[PDB]
């Protein structure tokens, strides 16, 4: 049980980092329609 | 009655299974697809060798064995190689992905997958069994099945089968032999987790075997193949009082009552003679006294070290083939005036002796001679520690770093198990210690 | 049935891609039309590692090919094996990335990346266990550099459990298209050391030296490169596709640090065993421009292919470890492992391929960051990112990373054991 619950906060660390790169490159393009 | 199943666990298991099986056919003249002329009770008996074979209806001698592995492509080779009609296919089972050289994933992540499926086909084995004795449990400490799946296994074993003995074969790790850089990791886990689960555990160091062919088969470089063979004639003659009796038959498990003076006390080291050439064998007949000499020299033994540095607390001769007890004791008078064999102080000094009197085999076309006698010795020696002291040293190079520790951290594992592990094998060497200690 | 995915992105991307193919088509004995017709089993034991089954007992490459522009995969698709390829399979835009990282990584790449996911995802599913990816791409351009990482960053969030592995070829003004390639190269860079488990980094400045001073070319195409790239390229794949490795195995005894994951590779020739190991390991045969006597080695995976004395192979790999070891780490036991394959590559007798995690790759780094830092300290070209929407500060960020990546490759070649 131990193991199950690490493994998985590894992978959901390892997708909410991925996530917010998903948000940052919402605001880099949000960022051009701001200077166009 | 007395039966025993086998359980070969990952590439190094189930190859050495390979031979191993192989071997016991040819010793009890089973042919490929399982049927033995001589046996004269079609579908059952309580011979010797039915510890190990069971038998069908239509007279096939099926052995009491699983094959696991969580890749398929070892095991295939045994699904379509020579003695495929030896083995119901349920008795060979295979995963899609390996461990990937990692314990945590043969422990946790990929074997708890296929762990109730394994557990499942051993019961169905010991279901067959009027009096089931125990299990010989056959691995790498270096692979992440043989390591990881193989303690998984273990711990399930003591739940389900209670205090039922269990034996291991374990493939040590040495450098020539091919091995991940992360095979001391897996050692030192796997030893620590299978400790209190295991009755008795041969080890048997690749370098040692490799030295062996290398020097007395005289081939440059030994293959697996080469390696294994000779392999499989050490386990065949511990295994041979199940499979074979006789006047002379001494069983495994008095010798067990000797080998294991405290419950961790439980590795003896293993020394095999006379592995010799087909040119060498050739008009060199070896006598009694010169294979038990070759017992006591190191270069014969199954595990690198020195039992010179350490004390003696059992010492056990498993003899085969065209030997009788008066040879035997004279040879010992001899090697007893010559040697340095020093005993515990809390132990008695003599030698336990069995003769089993069916000759040894080899696999035709292969490269150990034939010969008409061979011996087994069982020690109980502290020097075995020298293996764990080189292993653990190994870890703690890399542990220090946390070199590697990341992959075992990314399937769920924690530092602190590792220097549990750690602390465990710790204690294990002062134990190896303090039974060496006079007493006061 | 260990799967492996290939995606070759960007001009570079789908060059060597496409030779890699070619050579290692020939390897396994299947001709252009896909059909094999090689001459021993060793061949197809483990062509399903690269290869899909199809109908009429046909060999299809599970590969991708991606670029924002139908230039290079239009020659793909009328060169050699072209048509081998799954024409489904090709994934091409129109606009082009000029170069600009950020246009693939943010705008250009960003609207044609979901179609390359879902030709990834089909790819995927029909794979009986897949290992993971290999990508192909350079880092000075903008497709494969760009939308190269976007790629890889989105196929992890679908698959954060398999394996990444690039081939990554790193820019070089000795063969240098633009003079932006150092900020492509680092934000590259930046990226990869967060989403990728193995990169080989594939260095023009080595191909080139290599193609001047040892092939002795006095004006080295990229078909001259690229052919170093190819055997390259077919020498770290041998182990995963003949019948000892898989992506996995190779990271988890080759990385010690999760971050500390770029190679070296090397081969030879470019003939006996020793000669062999001794060029294998001299800093004129690595395909990265750094010396391995000026750094030391965390680990070492050696292919030795041809038919030849393994015990001599044994004894000669021992040799140059006993007589260097002060240049290998004492903390990381029996770090050097050794691979014998009987097939030689196309056109040698034997041949020696050589992949090592070597602290000296900072020079590499090193080298990049020099450029990068030369146009960022006086603001050079960054309208061409931020006019994509970007700011300064992951120019500042992605600088520092892989700063950190040298400063750390220094930490643990200045650790000891005692
Ligand atoms: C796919 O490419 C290779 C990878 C490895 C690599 C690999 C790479 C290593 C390493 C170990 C190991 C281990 S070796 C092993 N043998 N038994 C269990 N594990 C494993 C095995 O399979 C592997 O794939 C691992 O130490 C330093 O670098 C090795 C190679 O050749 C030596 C190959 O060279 C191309
Ligand atoms: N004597 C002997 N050793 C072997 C054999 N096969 C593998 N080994 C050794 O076993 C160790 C590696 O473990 P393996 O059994 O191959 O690995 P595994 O159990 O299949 O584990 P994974 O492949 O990681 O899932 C290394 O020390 C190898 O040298 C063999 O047939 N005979
Ligand atoms: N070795 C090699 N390098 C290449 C090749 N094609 C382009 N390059 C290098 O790749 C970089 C340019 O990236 P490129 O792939 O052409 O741009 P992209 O199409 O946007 O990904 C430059 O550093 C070129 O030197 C090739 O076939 N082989
Ligand atoms: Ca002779
Ligand atoms: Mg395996
Ligand atoms: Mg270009
Ligand atoms: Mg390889
Ligand atoms: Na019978």
């Amino acid at each position: 049980e131990s193991n199950k619950e690490n493994r998985e906060a590894h992978l959901a660390a390892m997708l909410e980092r991925l996530q917010e790169k998903d948000k940052h490159a919402e605001e880099v393009r949000k960022n051009k329609e701001l200077k166009e | 009655m007395r039966e025993c199943i086998s359980i070969h666990v990952g590439q190094a298991g189930v190859q050495i299974g390979n031979a191993c099986w192989e071997l016991y056919c040819l010793e009890h003249g089973i042919q490929p697809d399982g049927q033995m002329p001589s046996d004269k009770t079609i579908g059952g008996g309580d011979d010797s060798f039915n510890t190990f074979f069971s038998e069908t209806g239509a007279g096939k001698h099926v052995p009491r064995a699983v094959f696991v592995d969580l890749e398929p492509t070892v095991i295939d080779e045994v699904r379509t190689g020579t003695y495929r009609q030896l083995f119901h296919p349920e008795q060979l089972i295979t995963g899609k992905e390996d461990a990937a050289n990692n314990y945590a994933r043969g422990h946790y992540t990929i074997g708890k997958e296929i762990i109730d499926l394994v557990l499942d086909r051993i019961r169905k084995l010991a279901d067959q069994c009027t009096g089931l004795q125990g299990f010989l449990v056959f691995h790498s400490f270096g692979g992440g099945t043989g390591s990881g799946f193989t303690s998984l296994l273990m711990e399930r074993l003591s739940v389900d089968y209670g205090k039922k003995s269990k034996l291991e074969f374990s493939i040590y790790p040495a450098p020539q032999v091919s091995t991940a850089v992360v095979e001391p990791y897996n050692s030192i886990l796997t030893t620590h987790t299978t400790l209190e689960h295991s009755d008795c555990a041969f080890m048997v160091d690749n370098e040692a075997i490799y030295d062996i062919c290398r020097r007395n088969l005289d081939i440059e470089r030994p293959t697996y193949t080469n390696l294994n063979r000779l392999i499989s004639q050490i386990v065949s003659s511990i295994t041979a009082s199940l499979r074979f009796d006789g006047a002379l038959n001494v069983d495994l498990t008095e010798f067990q009552t000797n080998l294991v003076p405290y419950p961790r006390i439980h590795f003896p080291l293993a020394t095999y003679a006379p592995v010799i050439s087909a040119e060498k064998a050739y008009h060199e007949q070896l006598s009694v006294a010169e294979i038990t000499n070759a017992c006591f020299e190191p270069a014969n033994q199954m595990v690198k070290c020195d039992p010179r540095h350490g004390k003696y607390m059992a010492c056990c001769l498993l003899y085969r083939g065209d030997v009788v007890p008066k040879d035997v004791n004279a040879a010992i008078a001899t090697i007893k005036t010559k040697r340095s064999i020093q005993f515990v102080d809390w132990c008695p000094t003599g030698f336990k002796v069995g003769i089993n009197y069916q000759p040894p085999t080899v696999v035709p076309g292969g490269d150990l001679a034939k010969v008409q006698r061979a011996v087994c010795m069982l020690s109980n020696t502290t020097a075995i520690a020298e293996a764990w002291a080189r292993l653990d040293h190994k870890f703690d190079l890399m542990y220090a770093k946390r070199a590697f520790v990341h992959w075992y951290v990314g399937e769920g594992m924690e530092e602190g198990e590792f220097s549990e592990a750690r602390e465990d094998m710790a204690a294990l060497e002062k134990d190896y210690e303090e039974v060496g200690v006079d007493s006061v | 049935m260990r799967e492996i995915v290939h995606i070759q992105a960007g001009q570079c991307g789908n060059q060597i891609g496409a030779k890699f193919w070619e050579v290692i088509s020939d390897e396994h004995g299947i001709d252009p039309t896909g059909s094999y017709h090689g001459d021993s089993d060793l061949q197809l034991e483990r062509i399903n590692v690269y290869y899909n089954e199809a109908t009429g007992n046909k060999y299809v490459p599970r590969a991708i090919l991606v670029d924002l522009e139908p230039g290079t995969m239009d020659s793909v698709r009328s060169g050699p094996f072209g048509q081998i390829f799954r024409p489904d399979n090709f994934v091409f835009g129109q606009s082009g990335a000029g170069n600009n990282w950020a246009k693939g990584h943010y705008t250009e790449g960003a609207e044609l990346v979901d179609s390359v996911l879902d030709v990834v995802r089909k790819e995927s599913e029909s794979c009986d266990c897949l290992q993971g990816f290999q990508l192909t791409h350079s880092l000075g351009g903008g497709t494969g550099s760009g939308m190269g990482t976007l790629l890889i960053s989105k196929i992890r969030e679908e698959y954060p459990d398999r394996i990444m592995n690039t081939f990554s070829v790193m820019p070089s003004p000795k063969v240098s298209d633009t003079v932006v390639e150092p900020y492509n190269a680092t934000l590259s860079v930046h990226q990869l050391v967060e989403n990728t488990d193995e990169t080989y980094c594939i260095d023009n400045e080595a191909l080139y030296d290599i193609c001047f001073r040892t092939l002795k070319l006095t004006t080295p195409t990229y078909g001259d490169l690229n052919h170093l790239v190819s055997a390259t390229m077919s020498g770290v794949t041998t182990c995963l596709r003949f019948p000892l490795a898989d992506l996995r195995k190779l990271a988890v005894n080759m990385v010690p640090f999760p971050r500390l994951h770029f190679f070296m590779p090397g081969f030879a020739p470019l003939l006996t065993v020793p000669e062999l190991t001794q060029q294998m390991f001299d800093s004129k045969n690595m395909m990265a421009a750094c010396d391995p006597r000026h750094g030391r080695y965390l680990t070492v995976a050696a292919i030795f292919r041809g038919r030849m004395s393994m015990k001599e192979v044994d004894e000669q790999m021992l040799n140059v470890q006993n007589k260097n070891s002060s240049y290998f780490v004492e903390w990381i036991p029996n770090n050097v492992k050794t691979a014998v394959c009987d097939i030689p590559p196309r056109g040698l007798k034997m041949s020696a391929t050589f992949i090592g995690n070597s602290t000296a790759i900072q020079e590499l780094f090193k080298r990049i960051s020099e450029q990068f830092t030369a146009m960022f300290r006086r603001k050079a070209f960054l309208h061409w990112y931020t006019g994509e929407g970007m700011d300064e500060m992951e120019f500042t960020e992605a600088e520092s990373n892989m700063n950190d990546l040298v400063s750390e490759y220094q930490q643990y070649q200045d650790a000891t054991a005692d």
